[PDB]
């Protein structure tokens, strides 16, 4: 049956098929300069480099952050964060030593230096990610399972008789039907239908996902200390629709042991209830016990598909403390409540309300921190308008802190015709009006887009009024996105205040083929390598192309995953051919892969051999060792050739031909030669 | 020879510990998606290939502002899919079935709502920058057209 | 199974290549991929050089198409042209199938007097006896889907930049006529009524 | 506290449906050839059924997409009947292969296309069509593999 | 005296704008220095030739003699930073009284002597307003 057969999931890669990368350097420049005039003080420069230097050999990836800043008065060259990744596929996790974060979600974000072993969701296909109920079934005889959407169909299949687990619906949204439809050839169908929704906290049947971090405390606050602390996360899937979640934390002075539970309840929603106990030494002496206990309730679409709510609530009595409360200095007020109410609610198919409440309350301070927050988001045809109000009443007496803003978007392509040839297609119009409720204005009214072939260079200048104070004041900037970086010009001028930025970012890569520069990369890059083929640009990215010695890099490339790599034939040269155009690569975290390309570089050349008066017979092989080339006959004869010189001979092994051809230079430099030559 | 006495110098300042705002050019952006093919997009909960953009800060001081973090405003295609955003109509065709969706360096997807704010970030002393991935996201099957998304996103500083 | 990019290729004048590409989707499964471009008579022509003609595909595997222009400005730039694009796939007692995929080439020239999204609305209906004749001024080629005259669908129609279609109609049918035309992605326009003018 | 916007521009392109004829290779399997049964123009064998499935693709595009059938005719008055090609030991006289509809009407082999009607089963778009072995006067113990192309118009 | 200072030179106001706290975050940074003048009038080639310019303010610290001191107020005003004041020559002044600037030859007539003014923070530099003063003499030789 289905249920014992090995079935694998869609979309399924096997780990052998993953390509760890290639040993290589690597080394991403972002420099910065911003010259400021005023009237007052005369002229200043100043300057910021940030270097991420990096080693790629093996599996194990280094990387190391610098920065640099000048001042016009001293060069002070400073580390931040260096760490020594991998991925380990028996255990389906990914180890960090040195440097680095703490992704907790069931505890607190923690930036920690130390050894981190923690499952990585992103190895796992992307069919059995997130949260979706998988259907367990016995079928009485061979079946069909079409496991459909209110919407459409999402899952069919055959099943043999006998039990069947389905476990690769997709996500499919927060919340969901699915109505399970068995056909027998034999009997009448059997359908049943089940609502399912979401929390983040919740994992599928079967799902465990692990944490171990363990190393000293680091904070950029200089008061805090440096503690040595050790902390697991634990979450597992339960059969039906549970999830059981739990956690440690543990220091010198700060022990911490989080409970939760997380149930979806179908058509009522989902929910998750946890508890924190914690045992927490002060900066002094003195030593507190504490509970904190958070509820997350999500309900499922309200009406029909119109209104969706969310409720987080978390009460701290007194004596609980997070990690840095006791972290902080030998010697330097709780929350006793706070309440997220979150309502989403859609009308028009245009127009989206987000009605935000944020309510807090403290212990022996009786103020109460109230956020309000109101968006109206709509999408009139091209035109694009968001209303939004915030309120913001804290507990240190912040007021009413009203804010009103309007932002409204409108492309030139509303005017301009659908196939115009003018760059003004690639334009837009933005207008934003900002009210503090106090008479504090601020208008600002611009236009953007793009100017370049590939949309390289992108420019926006904006015009604004600022008004109580009443200053003017424009701001016009460039982007280039080149093959070998990205420049960035901006210019802002205000009433007596005259600012200049110019900034360069890039990437080098100490391959094994030489140095090879690009635009700045984003943790995975695909080395594209078409080693003759200089000034080829690449699909689907902006200005990406390759340099005079063929070699480019690619800034991001999904991990784990079937990304392709294919090179834009229409704009390469004549005289070169692709022997491949499309390369398939399966990249690791963190991993330089090479995309490797054939390129030819003679002349294009098609012939029509004929042997006894009689063309070639069909499927033959013809092949040139003079320059290595190799084509298939077509049909009367007729076969295509890349990459031969001008005078020379080939050779037919239908099942032994010579053939010997010479060209003109008027053929050489034409695109694609037809000539004819028989064999001997 | 002979040694008098002048006036004197005034010097008017002041030393100021400045704040930051979003970096020049990365107001308002533009991300090319690229091609994508109905195979890809077929069924509901399909994506295809993340293209990563960037939010840069400039002039950001550790003391003034530890950590922060951004928010997208935008409108969802249906009330259950709020988590993705909604393509706007066009003159040659819109594509139906399809909405642009946000990802962070955790690679978990950010509610399109005007207060749900991402994962927060340490400010290192000057320029900072904040990663970030554009993705397609269908729900059901993708007719072809074109997809254009407009988003609104604002910084909160810690 | 071999398949192509898109259903409708576009080729703008002007230019000297255009891309088409050809996947496997089938992991094992060897293939001969044997491609050309024949005129609106279904006759072999050598206005448009498909390169690489004949090649081996082996595996799930993508490869580019690339058609080479040799019109020499021959054609005329008024209107759009259109060629059948093939591409066979040999599966290199049973017998053997061998796939052929006809798409179509629109050469289209590059100033023309109407956008491509006017053209969708501005088709005439001349009915008669047994005759629903489609009329077409604008200078695109239109396909016509599912035309309906009030209960009834016809069939799929064709027709010519500044052409008049023919197409039988019993005489059942009703006044009313609606219909959609396939846009440039392939996707389909919204239903539009079609007036008898 | 505040910032700016930022837009995404893409496009969705429609695909070519993939098409798998049968089993693995595009191959159909038939019965042996019967010389006893083999012996007038209307002898006839046993109808081996295959399907043809247009899969990685919308229900819409499939179903426009025009389907006919071509290939090589032994003789002029036998239109709907493929030629067998074999050129070895194994090749048979005067049989031939015929491709069949549905209800039971000849398909013709010149090209004339015609729509799809393609069935929407629960995994994708289908279409039956049937292969019989069809004597015109005599049978030879022999393999008379044969071979036909498949024609598909994307409207 | 053989030249005349005019009251433009006399009584008159430096404004260094504001600057930032990165730019003297460590001790020695100094910020960008603007450029004031004073003018000699008058000057009589004969009775004198040379003039020199010495500087008398309030030090910041002993280590530290050639920093200005700040004055604002008794409350709100940066600490740990100071203004410093440059000759032609470029180099920092000595705030003792006796301690004259490089020595210029004088024009017939009218002369000009320009100095610039610009920051110096040592440790770590604090927000906050920073307003000094300073008396000088001028030497006739």
């Amino acid at each position: 049956p289905q249920a014992f057969m090995s079935n694998r999931a869609r979309g399924y890669i096997p780990p052998e098929l993953w390509d760890p990368g290639i040993n290589a350097g690597l080394l991403n420049y972002n420099f910065s300069g911003n010259s400021v005039q005023n009237r007052i003080g005369g002229n200043s420069h100043y300057a910021y480099l940030n270097l991420q230097s990096g080693l790629n050999i093996g599996a194990w990836r280094l990387r190391d952050n610098t920065t640099w800043s000048y001042n016009s008065s001293k060069n002070k060259w400073q580390h931040i964060n260096t760490w020594l990744e991998r991925d380990i596929i028996p255990l389906r996790s990914r180890l960090t030593l040195g440097d680095g974060y703490t992704q907790g979600d069931i505890f607190d974000g923690i930036n920690f230096r130390g050894a981190q072993l923690a499952s990585d969701d992103n190895m796992l296909p992307d069919s059995q990610r997130g949260f979706a109920p998988v259907i367990h079934g016995i079928a009485r005889g061979t079946a069909q399972v079409t496991i459909k959407q209110n919407g459409y169909d999402i899952y069919n299949s055959t099943v043999p008789p006998g039990p069947f687990t389905i476990n690769d619906i997709y996500a499919a949204g927060n919340s969901g039907d699915l109505q399970v439809t068995i056909k027998e050839a034999d009997g009448s169908t059997q359908i049943f239908t089940v609502p399912y929704s979401s929390v983040p906290l919740l994992q599928r049947e079967g799902h465990t996902r692990y944490s171990i971090t363990a190393g000293e405390y680091r904070s950029g606050n200089a008061q805090q200390e440096k503690p040595r602390f050790f902390q697991s996360t634990l979450l597992h899937g339960l059969p039906a629709g549970w999830t059981i979640y739990g956690g440690t934390q543990l220091a010198d002075r700060y022990r911490a042991f989080n409970f939760g539970i997380g149930k979806n309840m179908g058509a009522l929603g989902a929910l998750s209830v946890d508890m924190t106990q914690a045992n927490s030494t002060l900066p002094d002496d003195s030593q507190h016990d504490g509970q904190s206990v958070r509820f997350l309730y999500n309900k499922s679409l309200n009406e029909s598909g119109t209104n969706i709510q969310l409720v987080g609530y978390r009460y701290s009595t007194s004596g609980y403390f997070n990690f840095a409360d006791t972290t902080y200095s030998r010697m330097n007020y709780n929350k006793r409540g706070k309440l997220q109410l979150t309502v989403t609610q859609q009308l028009g198919r245009t127009s989206t309300l987000y009605l935000s409440g944020s309510h807090q309350t403290y212990w022996g301070t009786s103020n109460v921190d109230e956020q309000f927050q109101a968006g109206l988001n709509t999408a009139f045809e091209d035109i694009n308008w968001t209303l939004s109000y915030s309120l913001t009443k804290n507990a240190w007496q912040k007021g009413r802190d009203q804010m009103l803003a309007l932002n409204v978007n409108i492309p030139f392509s509303h005017w301009l015709r659908s196939d115009s040839k003018s760059q003004w297609r690639h334009a837009s119009a933005s207008y934003s009006m900002s009210h503090d409720l106090n008479g504090r204005m601020t208008n600002l009214a611009g236009v953007y887009g793009t100017l370049l072939e590939d949309n390289n260079l992108s420019y926006s200048v904006q015009t604004g009024y600022a008004g109580g104070n009443s200053g003017s004041t424009g701001y016009a900037t460039l982007n280039y996105r080149g093959g070998y970086g990205n420049a960035n010009i901006g210019y802002s001028h205000s009433d007596d205040i005259k600012q200049l930025y110019y900034g360069v970012s890039g990437g080098v890569l100490a391959h094994a083929n030489g140095v090879t520069l690009g635009q700045p990369l984003n943790d995975t890059v695909v080395l594209v390598k078409a080693p003759g083929a200089k000034d080829a640009k690449v699909e689907n990215q902006t200005g990406v192309r390759t340099d005079w010695r063929g070699y480019a890099v690619l800034p991001y490339a999904t991990e784990y995953r079937e990304n392709r790599v294919a090179l834009d034939t229409n704009t390469l040269a004549d005289n070169v051919d692709l022997d491949n155009a499309v390369a398939n690569v399966v990249p690791t975290r963190g991993a330089i892969v090479r995309a490797e390309f054939k390129a030819r570089v003679g002349i294009k050349l098609l012939m029509t051999l004929t042997h006894n008066n009689k063309p070639l017979p069909f499927g033959a092989m013809v092949t040139s060792e003079s320059s290595q080339s190799s084509g298939i006959v077509a049909d009367n004869g007729q076969v295509y050739l890349s990459g031969m010189p001008l005078a020379g001979k080939v050779q037919v092994k239908w099942g032994h031909c010579v053939a010997n051809y010479q060209l003109p230079p008027e053929s050489q430099q034409q695109l694609l030669t037809q000539l004819s030559a028989e064999c001997r | 020879a002979t040694t008098v006495n002048g006036g004197t110098v005034h010097f008017k300042g002041e030393v100021v510990n400045a704040a930051c705002a979003v970096d020049a050019g990365s107001v308002d952006q533009t991300v090319q998606l690229g091609q994508v093919r109905t195979a890809s997009l077929a069924q509901e909960g399909a994506t295809s290939s993340a293209v990563g953009f960037n939010i840069q800060l400039n002039d950001c001081d550790t003391n003034v502002a530890s950590k922060a973090a951004v928010a997208f405003l935008g409108t969802a295609i249906d009330a259950g899919h709020t988590n993705v955003l909604a393509l706007q109509s066009s003159a040659a065709g819109s594509a139906t079935n399809v909405g642009v969706q946000i990802l962070d360096r955790t690679g978990a997807a950010l509610t399109l709502d005007g207060a749900t704010f991402s994962s927060e970030t340490t400010l290192n002393n000057g320029t900072n920058t904040i990663p970030f991935q554009a993705r397609y996201f269908a729900t059901g099957a993708a007719t072809p057209g074109a997809a254009n998304a407009d988003a609104t996103f604002k910084v909160q500083y810690q | 199974g071999v398949a192509l990019g898109a259903t409708r290729v576009i080729y703008p004048a002007g230019q000297k290549q255009e891309q088409l590409a050809v996947t496997n989707n089938d992991e094992n499964s060897t293939y001969l991929i044997q491609s050309w471009v024949e005129n609106a008579d279904g006759v072999k022509d050598g206005r448009f050089i498909v390169t690489p003609p004949l090649f081996a595909m082996k595996g799930k595997k993508e490869n580019t198409l690339r058609i080479l222009d040799a019109t020499n400005n021959q054609l005329p730039q008024d209107r759009e042209s259109l060629f059948w694009m093939n591409v066979k796939a040999i599966p290199s007692n049973t017998l053997q199938l061998a796939i052929i995929s006809r798409i179509k080439l629109y050469y289209r020239p590059a100033k023309l007097a109407l956008p491509p999204d006017q053209a969708a609305e501005k088709l005439r209906f001349r009915r008669s006896a047994n005759s629903l004749t489609l009329i077409n001024p604008t200078p695109y080629y239109l396909t016509v889907t599912e035309l309906n005259a009030g209960t009834r669908v016809l069939e799929n129609a064709l027709v010519p930049p500044m052409g008049e279609s023919t197409v039988k109609l019993p005489s059942d049918a009703g006044s009313n006529i609606t219909y959609r035309t396939i846009n440039d992605y392939g996707a389909l326009t919204p239903k539009m009524t079609g007036v008898m003018e």
